[PDB]
């Protein structure tokens, strides 16, 4: 009808999921409170704008943003020099789903970087130099399967990788991140992610690896970052992923594990919080959202007869409203929330996450939900990696004409 | 958020 | 000696006592991407860390180096690494060293890398003393540092520190009751001391958390951490707790209380009870009023909860198809 608003965060209804704070004031709902009033504003401003909204993705900003920052950062990327291969993934992965081709110039300049990035030893580091990581390591293999040339994927050095990974091999089943490092659960799907991909997962390589994840699963249903941890959206993406690539999911109490990421999403905001009672954050449209995607393919192969033919189990249409409407820069490049400056990190998870909440996918099934003008739509994403489907099979196929190291 |  | 922030401050390619060394360039090949344009402070500096990297210079001059490559980007682990093989090297004195990183934390209290260090260093001296103190000064900034609570299980677990961990998270959450963190750290000193097993434990816990329930229904730690400990041995179990959860309705309904609700009907139906046809409509019927109005947000979830139960709770859904 006439009356009836088409976006779910401008209906009138939508102004009762503001916060109640049970006239109890604490700094969690305070800062809840500034988030929800700051994010009415944006919802609003159509309306005391007596404008019609339209949600527009800024595909020419975002492409500017992108296509330069792929060559050239400003000074204020020196908290990121030891991550550069993190920016050249970020940066192409945004171009993949905003579906802008990468130059045979470009693809060969990166290749050549991350050799330059890549140990004696295996693995790689933050840039030349620097000592392997398993955080770069994973990106720049992500970054070259985006790539999926023979050149790409010639750059690795998979007997050293499988070398490398080994001597980071804990004996209680968990990783360090690099020599002398921390350990938490971003090593086990930095681990499997280029191991899978690279076909170098010998037989003992991740022995012990499902029992460790599944240890971090906590009270909450999610997944902390070492056992006894509080539940936070990254770890809980890294430990599912990287269960989902091992093939042990079932390790996990997969139904308190949903329970949690769907309490994840913001009932005003639309966006998804990191972890109970902290804000929402555009990045988690990733990392938490994704996780539905992986649920999805999990409970399925158990045979769950009572899943969704057509949609993921979170509100697609509100996530989407909340990037498009709050997490986007006017000059390009896309952010945490309103209020917080743009960076490639942000720009690949509010792209990664829209994605998601745009397709669903089940086998045969197919359906998409495309908030906004019809050019809004990105290529889809491949829920455990996080690079085009089609990069992830070409990648997988290619090197499994190789033999796993050792032979 | 962090992440490495 | 000379502070990154000094007025005074002069780059190292100026220094006399560093003019016998060769600065090394950064290796970025001849078309660079992804190229950051640092400024000269911290291209000088990184420049003479390489040259000393690079040679292995393990002296003095190039640990007061580190602490400057620090500064400039306390997130390069490999300078951290190349610290830590000059402070063994060295002899350094490592409680100097502790003074060091507790003035870096505090001052860049979400980075992987001080934490970790911080870490090694009480694993060198097997000195957990300062510790904790340390810990909720910065928690005293922020009450939810990740890391900070990470490294404030790891050393009350090995070093055996749980005493008075109860006390502090009771003093927490008195400041702000929907701390989840503190929630979370509520359960790892209960479960790793006395167990929840315990009938007198398991029972006070319950208690508290029903009184916090109450004083702030909305608040969804509380609900989190009351399904947290109950959920394992499973919700029907508890007899008690769905008539009081249906009193508080009245003046202390939320999405929770009503999500709780089928989670209590779910077991049920799970374990058996009486009148299976009676709860699962129960059931569907809050499944439904929180799909369409209570939680929206949810829908989709909540739809799937309510086809799950209907799926194979339904009187029919025993019955053999020919019926
Ligand atoms: C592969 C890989 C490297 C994955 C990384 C995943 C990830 C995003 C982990 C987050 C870890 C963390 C300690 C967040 C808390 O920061 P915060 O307190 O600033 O954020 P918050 O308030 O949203 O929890
Ligand atoms: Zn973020």
């Amino acid at each position: 009808p006439v009356w009836s608003e088409p976006l779910y965060s401008l209906r009138p209804e939508h102004a009762r999921e503001r916060l109640q704070d049970d006239s109890v004031e604490t700094v969690t709902s305070i800062e809840q409170a500034k988030v929800e009033e700051k994010i009415q504003e944006v919802f609003s401003s159509y309306k005391f704008n007596h404008l019609v909204p339209r949600l527009v993705l800024q595909r020419e900003k975002h492409f500017h943003y992108l296509k330069r920052g792929l060559r050239q950062l400003t000074d204020a990327y020196e908290c990121l020099d030891a991550s550069r291969p993190w920016l050249c993934y970020w940066i192409l992965h945004s171009l993949e789903l905003l579906d802008e081709p990468i130059p045979q110039i470009v693809a060969t300049d990166v290749c050549q970087f991350l050799e330059l990035c890549q140990s004696p030893d295996g693995g790689f580091g933050g840039g030349p130099g620097q000592y392997p990581h398993l955080a770069p390591t994973y990106a720049a293999v992500n970054a070259l399967c985006i790539i999926g040339t023979e050149e790409a994927y010639n750059v690795i050095n998979r007997e050293k990788l499988l070398q490398y990974l080994y001597s980071l091999k804990q004996p209680d089943g968990s990783f360090l991140m690099h020599v002398g490092g921390e350990v938490d659960v971003r090593s086990a799907y930095c681990a499997a992610s280029v191991a899978s991909l690279t076909n170098i997962i010998t037989p003992d390589l991740f022995e012990g690896t499902a029992e460790w994840i599944a240890r971090c699963q906590n009270w909450e249903g999610g997944i902390g970052g070492v056992p006894g941890m509080e539940a936070h959206g990254g770890y809980t993406f890294c430990g599912l992923a990287a269960l989902v690539i091992l093939k042990k999911e079932r390790s996990l109490n997969l139904k308190s594990l949903l329970q949690w990421v769907t309490s994840r999403q913001m009932r005003f905001e639309g966006g998804f919080q990191g972890r109970c009672n902290k804000l929402v954050d555009g990045c988690y449209s990733f990392w938490q959202a994704g996780l539905l995607p992986l649920l999805h393919r999990a409970l399925h192969a158990q045979g769950d007869p009572a899943l969704s033919m057509s949609h993921w189990m979170f509100h697609q249409q509100a996530l989407q409203e909340y990037i498009l409407m709050c997490c986007q820069c006017p000059a390009g490049g896309l952010l945490d929330k309103p209020g917080k400056s743009r960076d490639f990190y942000h720009t690949c998870y509010c792209l990664s996450g829209l994605s998601i909440a745009q397709h669903f996918g089940s086998g045969a099934m197919l359906h998409d939900v495309v908030m906004g003008v019809p050019e809004n739509v990105l290529q889809p994403t491949h829920p455990v990696y996080n690079i085009g489907p089609d990069k992830v099979i070409q990648a997988t196929t290619h090197f499994l004409q190789k033999p796993v190291p050792g032979f | 958020c962090v992440f490495m | 000696f000379l502070s990154l922030d000094s007025p005074t401050y002069v780059l190292y390619r100026d220094r006399a006592e560093w003019a016998d060394i060769d600065p090394v360039p950064q290796n970025d090949g001849p078309s660079p991407v992804v190229q950051i344009i640092y400024s000269e402070k911290f291209r000088d500096v990184y420049d003479y860390f390489r040259a000393v990297l690079q040679r292995d210079e393990r002296s003095e001059r190039a640990f007061k180096l580190t602490r400057d490559a620090i500064e400039l980007n306390a997130a390069n682990y490999t300078v951290w690494h190349f610290r830590r093989v000059l402070l063994r090297s060295l002899q350094k004195d490592l409680q100097e060293e502790m003074n060091y990183i507790i003035a870096i934390i505090e001052e860049q209290p979400k980075n992987y890398q001080v934490w970790h260090h911080r870490r090694v260093l009480v694993e060198w001296l097997k000195d957990p003393s300062q510790e904790l103190e340390f810990i909720a000064d910065i928690l005293n900034q922020d009450a939810k540092n990740y890391h900070a609570w990470q490294h404030r299980q790891w050393v009350i677990q090995e070093f055996r520190l749980w005493d008075n961990e109860l006390q502090y998270v009771d003093q927490l959450l008195k400041e702000d009751v929907r701390n989840n963190s503190v929630w979370n750290q509520r359960h790892f000193v209960i479960s790793n001391t006395t167990g929840y097993s315990d009938r007198a434990v398991l029972e006070r816990e319950v208690q508290y958390t029903l009184e916090m329930i109450k004083l702030v229904p909305h608040n969804e730690s509380a609900w989190n951490y009351l399904k947290g400990i109950l959920q394992d041995r499973g919700l029907s179990r508890y007899p008690n707790l769905l008539n009081q959860l249906l009193d508080l309705q009245p003046s202390h309904s939320s999405p929770y209380l009503i999500a709780f609700l089928v989670d209590i009907y779910e077991d049920m139906l799970e374990n058996q009870c009486d009148n299976k046809e009676d709860i699962l409509n129960k059931a569907l019927e809050l499944c439904e009023i929180l799909a369409k109005e209570k939680d929206t947000i949810r829908k989709e979830y909540w739809r799937y909860i309510g086809r799950s139960l209907q799926s194979k709770h339904s009187r029919e859904s025993d019955i053999p198809a020919s019926v």
